[PDB]
């Protein structure tokens, strides 16, 4: 189990850790989270009580250095920085735990909800969408947009996701105009799992990415790129036959976390409805299909 | 963006563009068979491709063969029109090339897109009217080459005859939508009034009678008679 401390709370804010959540007051002793299970990536967010607007946060595995958190009253907000003294490190942790001013990851021993939104998301992986390759952790926010965002200002502030077009050069082969369109099985397999992706772990990792930043930031452009690899999966007819089972899997854990009130502008109504119902894998998400019927029968 | 009466006379300026329409691409007769079940037959289309500007029409005939062996046809038949539409930008010089395609019909605009791709500086549009392109099939000149066909084919017209040389491009678009637009709400009537005159003819060189300016306007008041009765009929006004 692993720390992050914060120096100190100046400004009321809700924090969030993964999936969970919690009040702090303005000025009151907060000194981090604890119990944070090794082995995953994180995401700790903020959303301070008088600017409702700019969710933002941070990306980070423990197992790659000691993080923490600290206010600046500069640039007014919480940022995170790497502590590289290591015995400077666990001597604040140690002195915070023993005037137990931490709260503890309040992960349920039954529940595999953070496992399974995250299971392959890498944090190598995210340095090359959040590019800043001085610090370990990545941060994210509710504005920033994405590189295919910026094609249609500042790249270093920039969601490098994996463009997908369908109307493009990349999307068809010459001479397979008709073909390519109605059956993406050459954008997917040919040129995104073999050629740009390597395997389906990775396009998997990117596509639950994009998911978290939609949902923990209200992040536009990653929904964006979330619905574009759900549907470039379902609008192709010869997937392989383990993605279509995890992304059954994937796609229910997303749709079961998602709060509620939000499903208006997070979900989009053409793609889920195509999937779902119009594609060639309407078929193959029984338990996606189950759940977004029996919680959302409206958007459909 | 689409085309509609605002946007109108965006047609007879000096950028070159070309209306595709595709109604007439897949074409069947529907009748039964021994076993008493319905069957189609399939005879020769063509693809209804037209500068406004100029009156250059490029009547790509389809022919049947084209559908053999093949299924789903209706949509298949959207992306051979596509097709056929690239090939023929891709034929012309660089100089002749439309800066714009509009698309009749809105479920044109995906094949057209997809075949144009490499094309990114043509802009493929939509439209809000409703051009009566589909009854040049009523043009019996036009009808004719299309039936007779034995291959694929194109075949090159002037959908204008000579009237340019007297009349403004707005006015000879005025005038052939109004001539298609009598052919399809009555065919009969419609050509009953252009040929009843047996010393008014048509050249072998052109697709309409040789009317004097006088004639055409007589032909057009009564071409615009024949539509708003028959609008009275349809729906009892
Ligand atoms: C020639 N039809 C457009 C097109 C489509 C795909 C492609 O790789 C190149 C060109």
């Amino acid at each position: 189990m692993n720390t992050v401390p914060f120096t100190s709370a100046p400004i009321e804010v809700t924090i969030g850790i993964d999936q969970y959540s919690f009040n702090v007051k303005e000025n009151q002793p907060f000194h981090g989270i604890k119990d944070i299970p090794i082995g995953h990536v994180h995401v700790i967010h903020f959303q301070h009580a008088d600017n409702s607007s700019m969710r933002y946060g941070y990306w980070f595995d423990c197992r790659m250095g000691n993080f923490y958190i600290q206010y600046d009253p500069k640039d007014g907000l919480y940022k995170m920085m790497e502590e590289r003294d290591g015995a400077k490190f666990e001597n604040i942790v140690h002195n915070f735990k023993e005037r137990q001013m931490m709260v503890s990851y309040p992960k349920i021993d039954e529940d595999d909800t953070w496992y399974n939104l995250t299971e392959f998301v890498q944090m190598d992986k995210i340095r090359k969408i959040v590019r800043k390759d001085e610090n370990q952790f990545s941060y994210v926010d509710s504005s920033m947009t994405t590189v295919q965002e910026n094609e249609l200002s500042d790249p270093a502030h920039s969601l490098n996701y994996t463009v997908i077009n369908f109307k493009s050069r990349e999307a068809i082969r010459p001479g397979h105009e008709m073909e390519d369109f109605l059956d993406k099985s050459y954008y997917l397999n040919t040129v995104m799992l073999q050629g740009i992706f390597k395997n389906s772990s990775n396009y998997f990792g990117e596509l639950q990415f994009a998911f978290l930043n939609a949902m923990f930031f209200g992040n536009y452009g990653s929904s964006l790129q979330w619905h574009a690899m759900i549907e470039l999966i379902c609008s192709s007819a010869t997937v392989p036959k383990h993605m279509l089972d995890k992304l059954d899997e994937i796609l229910y854990y997303q749709i079961k976390t998602l709060p509620e009130q939000y499903s208006d502008i997070l979900l989009n109504e053409r793609v889920w409805n195509i999937c779902l119902y119009s594609s060639f894998q309407k078929n193959s998400l029984h338990n996606t299909e189950k759940i977004m019927e029996n919680k959302y029968p409206e958007l459909l | 963006g689409a085309m509609n009466s605002s946007n109108y006379a965006e047609l007879f300026n000096n950028d070159i563009k070309l209306f595709v329409d595709d109604t007439n691409v897949y074409r069947v007769t529907v009748h039964k068979t021994f076993e008493g079940n319905v069957a189609t037959k399939a005879i020769n289309g063509c693809i209804f491709t037209l500068n406004p500007k100029t009156g250059h029409l490029f009547l790509k005939i389809i022919h049947t063969s084209v559908w053999a062996g093949q299924k789903r046809l209706s949509q298949l038949a959207k992306w051979k029109t596509a097709e056929e539409v690239s090939a023929l930008v891709r034929s012309l010089p660089k100089e002749e090339q439309p800066k714009q395609i509009i698309v009749t019909r809105k479920a044109m605009l995906d094949p057209l897109e997809v075949h144009m791709l490499d094309f990114p500086n043509i802009a493929i549009r939509p439209t809000e009217l409703r051009l009566p392109f589909s009854a040049a099939m009523s043009i019996d000149k036009l009808s004719d080459v299309v039936m007779k066909a034995t291959e694929p084919q194109m075949v090159l017209f002037n959908i204008y005859d000579d009237w340019l040389d007297r009349i403004s491009s707005y006015t000879a678009f005025s005038r052939l939508t109004l001539l298609l637009r009598a052919l399809k709400t009555n065919e009969e009537s419609a050509k009953m009034i252009l040929l009843s005159d047996p010393t008014i003819t048509i050249k072998s060189y052109h697709l309409w009678p040789s009317f004097t300016d006088e004639q055409w306007i007589t032909i057009e008041s009564q071409m615009r008679d024949l539509i708003l009765t028959e609008y009275g009929r349809k729906y009892n006004v």
